[PDB]
């Protein structure tokens, strides 16, 4: 049993017609202190999977090393390591999910909420969640922390059920994700303007976008707001 | 302090027929006031004509089902591909649950299938492994909303035959699979109206001598 | 300071008359005429707006007052006494009825409350 | 919350962020923490929003009744009324208030009233959760008798840093300028101050 | 410890076609111990009926209080109180004890004498009104009652059909609650006649 | 105090109350009468916290006696029980509540009927054919449920009461030093000196 | 609970869901959360349901008396001031969280009030367990100079986000529109997207199913003449 | 819960209720509170259901291994002590058990051992365990005799559970009866308390307070 | 369990132990023998937490019986009491201590003397002419201090023991259901079946 | 405690105050918080003195044994060993360590290791109780590729402010310069830095 120290906030994600999108800001908070502004919380595994992690950053770095070690281990005595016997998103997730549940069962959890986004060998979209309790679930949209409360409602307006996935394009899906990141910047006190976004498409592969910023923000109306009730000036 | 348990909501319902059995459960998965997933399967086909669900804390629920499925696999290896009877599965699950007596699987487990005489069977477990064969059993969040209704409509409790005035009970006539599914659907529709954690979808697994069949139905998403 | 008049200023005279009440009625008699007529499908109340000066805006001085949405009042006698009675009548319709029963009082009961206030000024210290 | 008040040559300027949080949720991202108790006596509010609003409203009442009888009150008088409320009710209040005002006789004055209910007259004052991160900056960069443009830059740069590091602070930088000329409101948006 | 589940018991109320029905169990207990099988929880003031679940001393106290208040109401108004008005009175009376409340779950039921409209209402311990069209539930088996009522209920039932629905809703809910049962009473209320029926049920 | 029983038979009410008074480690008395006569045909037994029990009982006694003098009339057992309930209901939301449970056995001279009322410290009143407070009912009610009849004589009621006391003396860990038994009927209140 | 308020061109609109809950149990499936303080000053409440109802009735009562006393139509700032000073006095023990909106001779207004007595001004606001879902929608679609039709659409969409995504909110959408120089229009059950489907079976019992011990006529009538 | 067991001329009567509760919620009315350890030994269930089920089923396995090794029926004393020694090892861990281990052998005759999760092991003639034990004890103590017939003894056990089922809120549902003889136990059926109550009320004349 | 007494007279040791076994609310047994014969001339009575008492007593019994067989010789009461003390002294610093108090009454055949040893759960041994555990001494020691003589006969010791039990039955709140009395002398151990 | 490490053109400089407190009592006013784990790999220590000394001693052992086998370790390697100890024993440690070192290949490098046991490579790092008050100042005044004299002034001015506001910090400002030229110790006294 511990308490989280340096933390990462919301990770958000959704399925679209040919793959999955996942995004997370580049902030490592230290309580209310916005300590580290250059933290990458989306970690790609191969060319077909991206693991997005929130919560304790020291545990994230540990998980990051486990995944790096997993790729090395898979390549051992494996001529098809870059082909038929390459790591799948489903393999990577199940491994993490096992670790998360084992660790919670020893009363020493990895203090995280993880979303594994990827595309399988047969082109199927993979999107599944796991957290410090070892709880797992899948959905057309998935989000951690504040994202669950604010991002999901917006993303679910695009893909409300399974049948909406083939109707959703990458441009529409990316637009929804980028808007959700703006909303989280407005309303989450532990978020930053800078973020990373990753798209895993079955045709165009893994596209990893760094150094993105929240833009087209509405603040002008603030000038008109005066006082807290009766004050006119 | 770290709390290793959580509540993922959900409600499940097992009913034993004359020559069949059904195990139903909603597909909604939640934490607190948020919805994690509108479709997250909760009732599972475990092989050997047995269906299972472990409702409550989803991580422990998944762990138990996984371990039981594994137990079925190794039962085949060790005992010449012998079919695991529902009563044997039930006793095996008791030992899995009681194995963690002092750090329990925080779930209410129900399995369903057919006994060795071909009759419908449902077994119900508490978190630490006490179990019993039962005709009718709702589990989870809206269990208190469903069971009284089932006492009345399945077992005909408090119902008497008109004219006699409390002297002759209503006879316990056998229900068909179509009749049971109606009561299951109405139970979950009612539970959805009055319980916030119940909704989205209803998935029913029907077990007969022919095998395991699935049926899905929409529920209110609010 | 302190209100040291804790005794009744209205008392029975040897003849059985309550002087101050009689004299109050005399003040009402000097007051401007007001009337009320009840119809089958309504009630009407009316009075003259005796303007003290032509420079005065008689619209601001309201002799006829809404007590509840379904109850109205008019008077004859001393205007200031009326004005405070209307304020008390409006408040008592809420405090001793609407805040209890969630509805406005019936005419007779609101009248009863107003009557009680006027009775107390006839016996209190 | 990040708030400050700075005296300069022509008078005094009050500065504040616009973020109000309930835990990690931003309940209001366009809050106005610069509030008026008299024509040219304003205050910056930090701590319990309910408490500081209740206090400010009472002070405004007191100074309004003061003005009706004795004419315009001094900035010192306003600070005293704030202090009296904060000190006497210290057990039931979580309020950190900076009082700033402009007289013609005394010119720009700044008083800070922390949790305890004490009063401290200063050339400038900083307060709120975000103030911790700019004690070093403000102490190194503050000068007495600055111009209006210099003081606006000082407050803008200071609160910019406070906002950058404090998660509890953010949104727009509001400012109120108090001089003989009158009362001027200013606002500065994220795209302006973040790039500084 | 929890005042609302020391004594136990339940009340349910339903609307029908030109009629209302209100019903209650008869149990009073001291936690596990059954004390009385004749503790009725439904009272009436004129044609307005009031069911009260919860702490038994408060059930008794509030009944005496509303008898007190409706009697004075009648003397001054020169007419019997109506269900809509009484509901507001119950709400006001509970909220005036906001920071020291009666631990009860009241249920109003009756027909407006002038309009003939069937009316039911429920309250939390603190006075918040629940004015439902279909049904109101209260007591230690309220979850069970919600489940029974939600499935068994259909609108515009005739008095003699409504009796069967509310009776079966109560009985089967009480049989799934340890602190409810030991007999039951059902009131069938019409504009100018009221029938009261004691039900036969298991006594465990 | 510990055990107080009550049983209403055909033409009378019988109250049995334990004699022991224990102050933690020692039994200070074994002849304590846990009852007060409220009026000639109304008796109240009591059990609860020390001091409160007697203070309450005597306070009630004084009030009923005051009413008897003022009106030159004896209140019905129902009227007395309602008065007592209200005092306890008033008490439970006080600064320091009376921690007292009572049984009120009375004979109504108007209706010519015996009446037994059970009231706990919360103000929970119930009219019963037989009653108890605390753990006493747990041992005795199964026997009373079995044997009780509404047309029992006073002698039969005492025999059933002896069976209840015997079961208490067997299965209760505490030694309550036997019981004092009193009968309330049309002729008034009298004590059964041999039991 | 999900409640929202949205300012527009010539007025303000408030909206709310219609679910009231006892923990995880739905007590009323069509609750009325839009309360009237005065004819053209309405508010929506969240938190302790009795407190929101009670505090609006009390202030609404005092507002009416004040309106009669001053011969003036009531102002939103008066309702705001009376509410906050009352709630502050009780130090959050009165669990009322309100969104107050209305029109008066000064103009159109929109405020929020928290249980401890703090108030906020805004063009768009949301309160309750579904406030985060609702605020996400408001932050995504709100703009300056909204029309009446756009504000009703935005407000109801914000409530829907709460209805679907928040378990504490559900059933229907209530709306009230307060425009300047007009009567406020209360739109009860403006949307009804959660009607229960027909059941698979009728559970009407045969008459005489229930066992009965005794029958009797209850005397509801007064004591009779002769 | 209410469970009893008593020794008499004809062996042992075992009687239990059938109710299971989680707080006020009645989880079941059809629970089996008699564990059939083997054809000769019975065990009652009170406190923790899983603890009783698991370990008394386990006890049956140990009794089977004993008579395989020793070629002789295990004594009631030896069987009960295997269980008590086991739970005593777990003392402090939080096991919840209150049971009667009942049997009839040649060397001992009819024997009842009360076994506890505190490690208590008591031989006795009459035992009642559960939330409704006090009610059952009253009926037993007043009507018990050694020279009871098998018919009357069965009724006494049935009537005593009924007494508890009525008064105790956490007891009821139905009554399960067993008669233990030297040649083994004999099941004497499930008896719904709802139907049994009215039947007993009418035939016996008891429960006059209750309106029927 | 509750009350255990011991008294060493001229030529024997007398141990009196209560018969009651209570499980919180109910008295489950009223004929319980709270003692074990460790050897032909050594008896140990015991009282403490449930389960631990009998488990400990039987464990000691087995060990002394084992020693008796191995050496074909009966250990002296002093030797047995020292062995018992060490087990309890070992127990008190264990993961879960035995919560058991004992009296060891024995007749030393070598010295031709009766011996009474009192040992509590901590391992606190004392040799005494008369002893008790728990609250038993509070009621009885004043009587024993007064009447006791080292040259008392067995019959006189029993009379003094009856007086102690009578005082317990009068002033103790708990009903311990009387006592089983056993005498340990040169001829061995025997039970006084009427007391 | 106020500690920092800053990379510059020629390498890296570690800076620290010298105050160690037990409550409000200054147990040591001349503490050396700049400690050596290898020839040109040093660290700044904050948190539990027992923990950080125990950790540093273990790291020095590890890097000494590393050097015997594999030659000079990288600054990254040293930071990894620190991290491994701090992360794996996070439940029983209260340590906040900044690791700074000079290679010829990599030049000046700075790694910070906060309570959790995470690692963050930065151009410069600040830590300790006094660091809170200079986040604003350091962010505004830091430049990459500064000269030796500029970096010494930056650290001196920064820690001067940290000391001024933090009661837990004080005494002398110690510094250690790590370049190709070698290892240079510097010290600055109160009379020097207070007047800045
Ligand atoms: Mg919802
Ligand atoms: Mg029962
Ligand atoms: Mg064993
Ligand atoms: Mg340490
Ligand atoms: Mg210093």
């Amino acid at each position: 049993t511990q308490q989280p120290i340096v933390t990462g906030t919301s990770v958000i994600s959704m399925k679209y017609d040919n793959g999955v999108i996942i995004a997370a800001d580049n902030l490592g908070s230290y309580g209310s202190l916005l300590r580290f502004n250059g933290v990458e919380r989306l970690i790609p595994v191969g060319d077909n999977t991206v693991v997005g992690i929130s919560g304790d950053i020291s545990d994230m770095q540990h998980i990051e090393r486990l995944l790096k070690d997993l790729v090395t281990e898979n390549a051992y005595d494996n001529p098809l390591a870059d082909a038929e016997e390459a790591l799948e998103p489903s393999y990577i997730f199940e491994y993490l999910a096992t670790v998360m549940y084992q660790r919670r069962s020893k009363m020493n959890p990895l203090w995280n909420a993880i979303i594994v986004a990827g595309v399988q060998s047969n082109g199927d979209q993979f999107l599944r969640y796991v957290n410090l309790l070892g709880v797992t679930y899948s959905s057309p949209t998935l989000a951690t922390g504040f994202g669950a409360h604010m991002a999901n409602p917006l993303l679910r307006k695009v893909v409300d059920r399974e049948s909406d996935i083939p109707k959703t394009t990458v441009q529409v899906a990316e637009e929804a994700i980028v808007n959700a990141m703006r909303v989280l910047y407005y309303r989450d006190a532990r978020s930053s303007r800078n973020f990373s976004l990753a798209i895993i498409d079955k045709n165009t592969g893994l596209t990893f976008k760094k150094n993105l910023q929240v833009e087209n923000m509405k603040w002008d109306f603030a000038k008109d707001i005066k006082g807290y009730g009766t004050q006119k000036i | 302090q770290f709390n290793p348990y959580g509540d993922n909501g959900g409600t499940i319902l097992g009913i034993a027929g004359e020559d069949f059995a059904v195990l139903a459960g909603d597909t909604r998965n939640i934490t607190d006031y948020s919805i994690n997933s509108r479709y997250e399967p909760k009732v599972f086909d475990c092989g050997d004509n047995i269906v299972m669900s472990a409702n409550g804390f989803a991580a422990d629920g998944d762990a138990l089902v996984k371990r039981f499925k594994n137990s079925v696999k190794w039962y085949h290896f060790d005992h010449n591909d012998k079919k695991l009877s529902i009563n044997s599965a039930a006793r095996n699950i008791q030992h899995l649950l009681y194995g963690k007596r002092f750090f329990p699987y925080y779930v209410h487990t129900i399995i369903a299938g057919l006994d060795e005489d071909g009759k419908g069977a449902v077994y119900s477990f508490d978190p630490v492994g006490s179990y019993e064969r039962e005709q009718c059993r709702a589990g989870g969040a809206a269990a208190s909303l469903i069971m009284p209704f089932l006492d009345n409509q399945v077992n005909f409790k408090n119902q008497y035959e008109p004219g006699t005035n409390g002297k002759v009970k209503k006879p316990l006539k056998y229900l068909s699979v179509e009749e049971v599914i109606k009561l299951v659907r109405d139970s979950f529709t009612s539970a959805t109206e009055r319980h916030i954690q119940v909704g989205d979808g209803l998935e029913i697994l029907i077990v007969t001598k022919d095998g395991v069949r699935k049926e899905f139905y929409e529920l209110k998403r609010d | 300071m302190t209100d040291r008049y804790s005794f009744s200023l209205t008392t029975f005279s040897p003849s059985g008359k309550l002087g101050q009440i009689d004299y109050a009625l005399t003040a009402v008699k000097q007051g401007v005429t007001s009337l009320g007529i009840k119809a089958t499908n309504g009630v009407v109340i009316a009075t003259e707006k005796k303007s003290s000066s032509p420079l005065a805006m008689s619209e601001t001085l309201s002799k006829v007052s809404l007590l509840t949405p379904d109850i109205g009042a008019v008077y004859s006698g001393m205007g200031p006494d009326y004005r405070v009675l209307v304020d008390k009548s409006r408040k008592v319709a809420h405090t001793s009825y609407k805040r209890i029963y969630g509805e406005y009082p019936p005419t007779k009961l609101l009248v009863s409350e107003v009557a009680k206030i006027m009775q107390e000024a006839t016996q209190s210290g | 919350t990040s708030i400050m008040a700075v005296t300069f040559k022509d008078g005094v300027i009050l500065g504040a962020d616009s973020r109000t949080t309930t835990g990690a949720y931003i309940a209001n991202r366009v809050t106005d923490k610069l509030t008026r108790v008299h024509d040219k006596i304003w205050c910056c509010r930090s701590g319990s929003a309910a408490d500081t609003q209740a206090i400010a409203d009472i002070v405004q009442y007191h100074l309004e009744l003061y003005t009706s009888q004795y004419g315009t009150p001094s900035t010192e008088t306003a600070a005293s009324v704030f202090k009296e409320l904060c000190y006497e009710n210290k057990d039931n209040l979580t309020a950190g208030i900076i009082v700033a005002g402009y007289d013609d006789k005394n010119k720009g004055e700044v008083y800070t009233i922390p949790l305890g209910g004490s009063v401290h007259k200063l050339p400038y004052a900083i307060a709120g959760s975000g103030s911790t991160f700019i004690y070093g900056y403000c102490d190194k960069n503050f000068r007495e008798n600055m111009s209006k443009e210099e003081t606006v830059d000082f407050i803008k740069h200071s609160l910019s840093q406070a906002i950058k590091w404090d998660g509890s602070s953010g949104g727009v930088i509001r400012m109120v300028v108090l001089t003989a000329a009158g009362v001027e409101r200013l606002i500065f948006y994220p795209d302006e101050y973040e790039q500084l | 410890s929890d005042p609302s589940s020391i004594n136990g018991g339940i009340v349910v109320a339903m609307t029908g076609k030109d009629c209302v029905a209100i019903a209650c169990d008869l149990r009073l207990g001291s936690q596990s111990l059954g004390v009385s099988n004749k503790f009725e929880k439904i009272f009436h003031y004129g044609h307005v009926f009031l069911g009260i679940t919860g702490l038994a001393t408060d059930v008794t106290t509030l009944n005496e209080m509303f008898r007190y208040k409706t009697n004075l109401y009648k003397l001054k108004e020169e007419r019997a109180i109506e269900p809509e008005t009484f509901t507001q009175l119950v709400s006001s009376s509970l909220y005036e004890r906001r920071f020291g409340p009666y631990f009860v779950g009241p249920v109003v039921a009756g027909i407006n004498s002038k309009s003939g409209k069937p009316f039911i209402a429920g309250f939390d311990l603190i006075g918040c009104i629940d004015e439902a069209k279909d049904f109101i539930v209260s007591g230690t088996a309220s979850d069970q009652l919600f489940g029974m009522c939600e499935s068994l209920y259909e609108p515009n039932l005739e008095p003699e059909d409504l009796f069967e629905t509310i009776s079966q809703a109560l009985l089967n809910a009480a049989d799934r609650d340890a602190l409810s049962g030991w007999g039951a009473v059902v009131y069938i209320i019409k504009k100018d006649e009221v029938v009261k029926r004691y039900l036969k049920m298991r006594q465990d | 105090m510990d055990i107080i029983l009550g049983i209403r038979v055909q033409d009378s009410v019988i109250l049995a109350s334990s004699k022991a008074v224990t102050r933690g480690i020692s039994v200070l008395k074994d002849s304590d009468d846990k009852t007060r006569q409220l009026s000639p045909h109304t008796l109240m037994s009591f059990a609860g916290e020390a001091g409160d029990t007697v203070q309450f009982a005597e306070y009630i006694q004084a009030n009923i006696q005051l009413y008897s003098i003022r009106e030159d009339y004896e209140l019905s057992p129902q009227a007395v029980s309602s008065f007592v309930r209200q005092e306890l209901a008033k008490s439970i939301r006080s600064r320091r509540p009376y921690q007292v449970n009572v049984l009120i056995g009375g004979y109504d001279k108007k209706k010519n009927k015996p009446e037994l009322y059970q009231i706990d410290y919360l103000g929970t009143k119930v009219e019963l054919p037989y009653g108890a407070h605390g753990y006493s009912g747990f041992y005795t009610f199964s026997l009373l449920d079995h044997h009780y009849r509404p047309d029992m004589t006073t002698e039969e009621g005492l025999d059933l009461l002896k069976l209840c006391v015997q079961e208490l003396e067997k299965r209760m860990p505490m030694d309550f030093k036997g019981v004092i038994v009193k009968i309330v009927d049309k002729d008034g209140i009298r004590q059964v000196d041999d039991f | 609970t999900t409640i929202v308020g949205v300012k527009f061109n010539n007025g303000v609109v408030i909206a709310a869901d219609t679910r009231s809950t006892q923990g995880p149990i739905v007590a009323d499936k069509n609750c009325a959360k839009l309360h009237r303080i005065s004819p053209k000053i309405w508010c929506a409440g969240a938190g302790t349901a009795a407190d929101t109802e009670a505090v609006t009735q009390l202030i609404g009562s005092n507002i009416e008396l004040h309106s009669l006393y001053t011969s003036r139509e009531p102002r939103v700032v008066s309702a705001l001031q009376m509410l906050k000073q009352h709630l502050f006095k009780y130090q959050g023990h009165i669990g009322a969280y309100l969104i107050v909106a209305g029109v008066d001779p000064t103009g159109s207004h929109l405020f929020s009030i928290h249980a401890h007595g703090s108030t906020d001004v805004g063009y768009y606001l949301s309160l309750g367990s579904g406030s985060l879902a609702a605020m996400a929608v408001l932050e995504s679609h709100w703009k300056q100079d909204l029309t009446k039709e756009e504000a009703i659409k935005l407000a109801s969409d914000a409530i829907q986000a709460g209805i679907w995504n928040d378990l504490g909110s559900g059933s229907n959408v209530d709306v009230c529109v307060m425009e300047i120089g007009k009567d406020a229009e209360y739109l009860r059950n403006y949307l009804t997207p959660n009607v229960r489907e027909e059941k698979q079976k009728s559970y009407k019992f045969p008459r005489g199913t229930t066992a009965v011990l005794k029958e009797s006529i209850v005397n509801i009538c007064d004591i009779q003449e002769e | 819960t209410t469970t009893l067991a008593f020794r008499f001329q004809g062996g042992i009567i075992v009687a239990v209720d059938s109710r299971a509760t989680a707080g006020n919620w009645v989880a079941s009315q059809t629970v089996k509170k008699v564990i059939e350890i083997n054809p000769f030994l019975l065990g009652t269930i009170a406190g923790g259901a899983a603890d009783c089920q698991f370990w008394e089923t386990w006890l049956g396995s140990q009794c089977r291994l004993h008579e395989l090794r020793e070629k002789e029926r295990i004594s009631v004393a030896a069987a009960s002590k295997i269980l008590s020694n086991l739970v005593y090892q777990y003392k402090g861990a939080g096991l919840s058990m209150g049971t009667m281990i009942c049997g009839y052998t040649r060397k001992e005759g009819p024997t009842i051992y009360y076994v506890d999760s505190d490690g208590t092991r008591l031989k006795g003639d009459i035992f009642c365990v559960g939330s409704g034990q006090t009610f059952a004890y009253g009926v037993l103590d007043s009507n018990y005799k050694w020279d009871l017939s098998v018919e009357d003894a069965l009724y006494l056990g049935k009537r005593s559970i009924l007494a508890a089922a009525h008064r105790d809120a956490y007891s009821g549902g139905s009554v399960n009866l067993y008669h233990v003889t030297e040649d083994g136990w004999i099941y004497h059926g499930n008896h719904d308390v709802g139907e049994l109550f009215w039947k007993v009320k009418e035939e016996e004349g008891s429960f006059n307070n209750v309106i029927g």
